[PDB]
């Protein structure tokens, strides 16, 4: 018929290979090594997480006796709460303030798709021609809404102010900078304003504000580097949360020039301009303060999970010896 | 001799309509073409479909080119696994349909309770909670579409085609002075060589040289297959005279019905098939044998001296009957293990991949949002989880070729059909459910709490999606690594290549360079560079990968320790 087959390792199924067999001496060590490495990692995360000092103030006020419950029926649009909270232990290092929204499905399919990416990138064509994905908020009356989409429209719009109540009892506002609270790439790559011009007023022709937004996307921040589509709060908001109960970076607190802690233990009052109604769908609103750690943030789940997986690893590791020993 | 250079239209027709999954994905294109229910982009199906369709076209274009040149100068059998694969694709449809309606009902109520009062989920379409629940039924068909494996078919021809070539190249199944190697002339009946139950053999021309004296190695080839629990029947000869004289020979050689004319030969084959529902392999030579060659599930044609006329009318046409040992014990046995390991992993790695949408359905209002990049669904089946299972389907060896001959008892694993049942389909389905649950909820718990929260915080959906995908890709590529027994340098390359190729591709997909080209199509710019530089995310991925692999390692270790398999028992004893 044809000449002899070519003689090669691959053709003859004789390639040099390693045959790993899960003997009792090769899979058992990785279990204890996993258990021996995971537990210290779990201990390190857990104790580090507990060393982070956090305080959360839930201020939506649905329940009675909360001293701004009037904001659920704001006959006058501007409503303000004033919640007093006390810090038992001072905060050391950089401190981040957040806002939390619960029972707020920011990850809804109709919600997530409702955004024009080319427009968010500063596209002249898509600026005046919103994607049909943001259909309900393409245009309001005669011209397209520049920040189209449900997400941009329904932007969290409270204003959380933190005050220090000293012995004299006169409130002392604390420093709070909104800059640099979003991903580096998002500010410089993913999100951009329309190109051209120097003043942002002249760069948005034929576009109205979103219906929900009280005022347009011109003067979100007085800083020219933080106004428009590249607004840090806006980018942080548009950066869709993975879950309904989520928390987003809102403000930074930097190390105080003095040797004293950034937030010394004492009495603090949270004065919030209540603008975001979330009580119809049973939404909660929170303000969270947290301090930086040399190993990420406060994640008791990961710390506890590593303790567990590191522990069941021993339980699996130790138990598997019994089976090995019995059936030697 | 079709493919007249203007005949690409019926190949897709043969690909699309004939195959149940192919036209479903075609019907799936229309489903996601209309924006009213389109929950995924059309890219998600075409790119895997064109690759799956394209590769199959290439494998068949070469076959017709040979026929054209053959005709230019001169001037149906289906595997047991094929039926099982066909049914399981339908089984995925009902499960896909059931879940889509189930999540639709959950979404319908969610709109009357939460969606209506949720002012942020207002879109202007005054759709009653019954209509929104109806529409999303199609949306959850589209999102969970990849529960139906898109590359299941094309991978099977690749495994079978490659396995057939090893028969051609086998120097051991090669005859010297006649210079006639083995030839697998059908490249779609491979795992069945490992599932053979009955052997039908002619005597004159196959068990002899026809020059008669028995053929060298037959007495030990006949005994070897018997030890592998394959019954041997001979339908040839002249009455008890020639029967017992050679029947008692060959180490007792069992039914020896002789005198059979070719009409009787094919008739007898059907008796075992219909009244026993078993797979049969027919081996013979000459015109009188071609009758059984067609009826039998596998047809073998010896070159012999009767005439080079029963080889082209068969499935495999090696030169000597003794070569039947390597065809089944080595090539057939490994093919079944390679195939079943492929399918067991293939359905798992799709269910473990798609079902993350189902778990993530409970935390997005049952709104049918993807938990991954839309471009991750495209390349997951063809790129990130294609080669390593393919290489395993070709190179995997539970035991060496020499050891497989010395242990014919390893064949019963195929006759009994133990490595891929209809039950083990659901175990791989459950294994996908748990892995998806782990692949989702462990990131969920980490993402519920603080996860690298600072100026650069991966607490978003896209990082949540990348983290789940990253843990998924490592898990499945480590899972296949746990599956392979023959770690060839190319097997290791494919497993780490797939993970490296995945991690390489995200950076290109998530780099700022590709964002400017297509801002809407590729929207995760910076996600990988931001999510994978955080130790908490990597601790999450390591924890997720570990907690979804160590239980597999522990279960695998227990299963072989408590109920050791035949392969493991001899693999432990190297000698
Ligand atoms: C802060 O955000 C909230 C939403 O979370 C804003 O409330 C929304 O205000 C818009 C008006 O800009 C409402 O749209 C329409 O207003 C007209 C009156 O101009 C009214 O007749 C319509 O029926 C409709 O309400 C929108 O409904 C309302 N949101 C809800 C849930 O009722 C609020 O104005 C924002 N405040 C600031 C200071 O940004
Ligand atoms: C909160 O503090 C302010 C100012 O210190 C005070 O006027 C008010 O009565 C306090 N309210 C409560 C409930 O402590
Ligand atoms: C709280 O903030 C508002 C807004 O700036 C301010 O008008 C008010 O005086 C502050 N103090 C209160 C409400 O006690
Ligand atoms: F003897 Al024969 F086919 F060769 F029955
Ligand atoms: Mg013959």
């Amino acid at each position: 018929k044809t000449r002899r087959p070519d003689n090669t390792a691959f053709k003859q199924q004789r390639l040099p290979a390693w045959q790993p067999i899960l003997t009792a001496g090769t899979v058992l060590p990785i279990f204890f090594i996993i258990g021996l490495i995971f537990i210290p990692i779990g201990i390190g995360i857990f104790v580090t997480s507990n060393n982070i000092r956090e305080i959360e103030i839930d201020y939506t006020g649905t329940e009675p006796s909360s001293p701004c419950n009037k904001c659920l029926s704001p006959d006058v649009t501007p409503c303000f709460c004033t919640i007093n909270f006390t810090l038992e232990k001072s905060f050391e290092g950089n401190v981040f303030m957040y806002y939390g929204l619960s029972n707020f499905y920011q990850n809804h399919r109709r919600y997530v798709k409702s955004r024009d990416d080319s427009q968010l990138n500063g596209d002249s064509s898509a600026l005046l021609n919103p994607s049909k994905e943001c259909e309900p908020y393409r245009r309001n009356e005669d011209k397209p809404i520049a920040p189209c989409g449900a997400i941009a429209n329904s932007m969290f719009n409270d204003t959380l102010e933190l005050f220090l109540i000293g012995n004299d009892s006169y409130p002392i506002p604390i420093a709070l900078k909104k800059k640099g609270i979003a991903w580096w790439t998002d500010k410089n790559v993913k999100f951009r304003n329309p190109p051209g011009g120097d003043n942002l007023e002249e760069r948005f022709k034929g576009t109205t504000k979103p219906v929900n937004w009280l005022k347009p996307v011109y003067m979100l921040d007085s800083d020219p580097d933080n106004n428009g589509f590249i607004n840090e709060d806006f980018i942080v908001w548009m950066r869709t949360a993975a879950l309904p109960t989520f928390r987003k970076l809102y403000r930074l607190i930097e190390r105080k020039s003095d040797l004293h802690p950034t937030l010394p233990a004492g009495r603090y009052s949270l004065n919030v301009t209540y603008n975001y109604p979330v009580h119809y769908f049973d939404g909660r609103k929170r303000m969270i303060l947290s301090t930086i750690s040399w190993m990420g943030g406060k994640n008791p789940f990961l710390g506890i999970a590593y303790i567990a997986v590191g522990s069941i690893s021993f339980l699996l590791g130790v138990v598997l010896l019994v089976i090995n020993h019995k059936y030697r | 001799y079709k493919y007249n250079a203007f005949t690409f239209i019926p190949m897709n027709l043969f690909e699309q309509f004939k195959r149940a999954a192919n036209l479903y994905f075609l019907a799936l294109l229309i489903l996601q073409a209309v924006p009213q229910i389109s929950t995924l982009a059309w890219y998600t199906t075409l790119v895997p479909l064109l690759v799956v369709l394209g590769v199959t076209a290439i494998k068949d274009l070469v076959d017709d080119v040979a026929r054209h040149k053959m005709d230019k100068e001169i001037n149906f059998k289906r595997t047991k696994i094929d039926y099982l694969m066909n049914y399981m694709v339908y089984t995925i449809f009902v499960v896909l349909i059931l879940l889509s309606a189930g999540l639709a009902i959950g979404h319908a109520y969610w709109e009357a309770q939460v969606g209506n009062s949720s002012w942020y989920l207002y879109d202007g379409e005054d759709d009653t909670p019954s209509y929104r629940g109806f529409l999303i039924f199609w949306g959850y068909i589209i999102v969970l579409n990849t529960m139906v494996p898109i590359s299941l078919y094309v991978s099977v021809e690749v495994i079978r085609l490659g396995q057939s070539h090893f028969i051609n190249w086998d120097l051991q199944m090669y005859y010297a002075e006649k210079d006639t190697p083995a030839k697998a002339r059908t490249t779609t009946l491979n795992e069945q060589l490992g599932q053979i139950h009955y052997i039908f053999s002619d005597k004159t021309g196959t068990l002899t040289q026809n020059i008669d004296k028995l053929q060298d190695g037959v007495p030990e080839t006949i005994s070897k297959l018997a030890k592998a629990d394959i019954k041997i029947w001979v339908l040839t000869g002249d009455k008890k005279e020639t029967a017992e004289n050679i029947g008692f020979a060959c180490e007792l050689l069992a039914v020896i019905c002789c005198r059979v004319t070719p009409k009787q030969k094919a008739m007898v084959v059907d008796l075992v098939k219909r009244y026993k529902k078993a797979i049969t392999l027919a081996i013979g030579d000459g015109a009188n044998d071609v009758n059984m060659i067609k009826t039998a599930h596998i047809g073998v044609g010896i070159s012999g001296q009767e005439g080079m006329q029963a080889v082209m009318s068969s499935d495999y046409s090696f030169a000597q009957f003794r070569y039947l040992q390597r065809l089944l014990l080595v090539h057939g046995r490994w093919s079944y293990i390679r195939m079943c390991k492929f399918l067991r992993y293939f359905f798992y790695k799709n269910f473990a991949f798609t079902l993350v949408h189902f778990w993530y359905s409970f935390f997005n209002g049952y709104s049918a949002q993807t938990a991954y990049e839309d471009w991750f669904i495209t390349l997951y089946n063809v790129l990130y989880t294609s080669l390593p299972v393919l290489l395993m389907g070709l190179l995997d060896q539970d035991v060496s070729d020499k050891l497989s001959l010395r242990f014919p008892g390893l064949y019963i694993v195929g006759q009994r059909d133990l490595l891929f049942n209809y039950k083990r389909f659901f175990v791989s389905l459950l294994h996908g459910v748990l892995t998806s649950m782990i692949l989702f909820f462990i990131p969920l718990g980490a993402y519920l709490q603080t996860v690298g929260q600072d100026g650069e915080a991966p607490s978003d959906y896209q990082s949540f999606a990348v983290t789940i995908a990253s843990a998924l890709v490592i898990t499945v590529n480590f899972q296949i690594g746990l599956d392979t027994s023959y770690w060839t340098f190319v097997n290791a390359f494919s497993i780490f290549g797939s993970i490296a190729l995945y991690f390489g591709i995200m950076f290109d997909f998530h780099s700022a360079g590709i964002h400017v080209l297509f801002p809407s199509a590729f929207q995760f710019t910076g996600t990988a560079s931001n999510a994978l530089r955080q130790p908490y995310i990597w601790l999450t991925i390591i924890l997720t990968v570990a907690v979804c692999l160590l239980p597999v390692v522990a279960i695998r270790f227990l299963s072989m320790t408590i109920w050791p398999s035949e392969s493991d028992k001899i693999q432990k004893h190297r000698k």
